[PDB]
């Protein structure tokens, strides 16, 4: 996922959320943002 | 000027499960963007490549597992030799090498389906460092008292760097097709039929991969 | 009861990868059809759901064979019985929650001659399958004692059982009574690594009350 622009790999986490995704997704979303270091917009 | 070497990862569900995880989660996601095909377009695209590399896990750990604990067996190197041939000849098509084999039906100990995994791995490297044509030799011969198993291709070859981290878990030149995987589990098999492996290459010229393995009656 | 069956002390399935393989080809096969060209919404729906079923599908399978398997070829070891349980039930523990199942074990640090991956490969199997046979609620119990020379490895649930000819079949490759969920590859796995233990298993089972499987494994010194 490190091709997602910014805005795009927000959004997937929100809506990853929404419709509960595995944990271990969000995760992955989650750790891809600490990498890009935007966690503040979680 | 041409180099020699003389010779932690994740668990198998580990390394499989991480990008069919990340697959899962985007294909769910495809109906999250009804809007902008684009977006769908990406999702997709993203579950393909993680499938891929999933594809890719299987190919370098798992082509001839079978779900049973294996037995050490007495194998004629000649036979595995050639049916890891056969399985990789369609790839040595399409990408013009030319598989040369002078075989002799020396024996070894080991465990048939690692055996023939860590062959692929090799050989498959091997076939891959020649994308446009080239030709790959595999060898067979006593060498002071031990199986000698030499492939040799005329390939992009490695630097000295490269050479001194091939094997290293997730060291790969490949980019997204790439795992870095294949080789570490060369070594490891290779370790435990009691064996050793030297491998030298020469950037632009190739790579000669030399498998030493004990006699079998 | 009088419904109790058994069996005793003392054929074919795919390739590892072949058996991945057909349902990772599938699921790759339908994002390859949405990616390709736009399709309708109603379209990409249900070619998102057939690919995430298939992708179930490859998780069982990893499931059965793969959960502890690492890439370097094992070695025999003295294993700690307690220990393997303890991390096994640990894995287990939200399934058995999800299914209202409590887990009861009563273990002692018993040492047994194998290769740890599959050993636990085996404890999982036959313990999600008893965790799967409890649906609404129930008991898994775990045991651990010394029998004859012998470590003795007994996990028993509540559950559904099963009739002579389902006990009959329990092993066989693809036989399986939990329709698209099922594999019928779990039991094979376990019989052919406590064989390769030098190994016994006996099965009482009774439908509408339980089952019991039993290990018998040789006593490390
Ligand atoms: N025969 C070869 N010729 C050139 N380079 C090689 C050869 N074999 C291995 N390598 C290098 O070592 C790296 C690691 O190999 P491997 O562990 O098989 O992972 P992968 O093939 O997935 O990259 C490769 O990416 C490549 O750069
Ligand atoms: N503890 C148990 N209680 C009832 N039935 C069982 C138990 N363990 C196994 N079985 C039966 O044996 C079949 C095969 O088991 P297994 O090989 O693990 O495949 P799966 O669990 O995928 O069905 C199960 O579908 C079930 O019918
Ligand atoms: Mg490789
Ligand atoms: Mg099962």
């Amino acid at each position: 996922m490190k091709h997602l622009s910014d805005e795009l790999l927000i959004e997937s986490y929100f809506k990853a959320k929404e419709l509960n995704l595995s944990p271990e997704f969000i995760e992955l979303i989650e750790k891809e943002i600490q990498r890009r270091s935007l966690t503040h917009k979680i | 000027g041409p180099h020699m070497v003389i010779r932690l990862a994740a668990s198998i569900s580990h390394e499989i499960r991480n990008p069919l995880t990340a697959a899962r989660g985007f294909i769910q996601l495809i109906e999250e963007q009804p809007l902008a095909a684009d977006k769908r377009r990406q999702y997709a695209r993203i579950a393909i490549e993680e499938l891929d590399r999933a594809e890719a896990i299987i190919t370098d750990y798992l082509t001839f597992a079978k779900p049973a604990p294996e037995t050490p067996e007495k194998l004629n190197v000649k036979l595995e030799i050639e049916r890891v041939i056969d399985i990789l000849r369609p790839l040595a098509n399409m990408s013009c090498v030319d598989i040369q084999a002078t075989l002799a039906p020396f024996s070894v100990i080991g465990e048939r389906e690692k055996f023939r995994q860590c062959l692929l791995n090799v050989m498959k490297n091997a076939i891959e460092a020649m994308p446009n044509g080239g030709t790959l030799q595999v060898y067979v011969s006593i060498d002071n008292g031990r199986v000698l198993i030499r492939i040799a291709d005329t390939g992009v070859g490695m630097t000295k760097e490269q050479l001194e981290r091939l094997g290293e878990p997730y060291f790969t030149t490949k980019g997204v097709k790439g795992t870095g995987l294949g080789m570490m589990v060369v070594y490891r098999i290779i370790e435990s039929m009691n064996g050793t492996i030297r491998i030298e290459s020469e950037i632009h010229k190739g790579t000669t991969v030399s498998i030493y393995l004990p006699l079998a009656s």
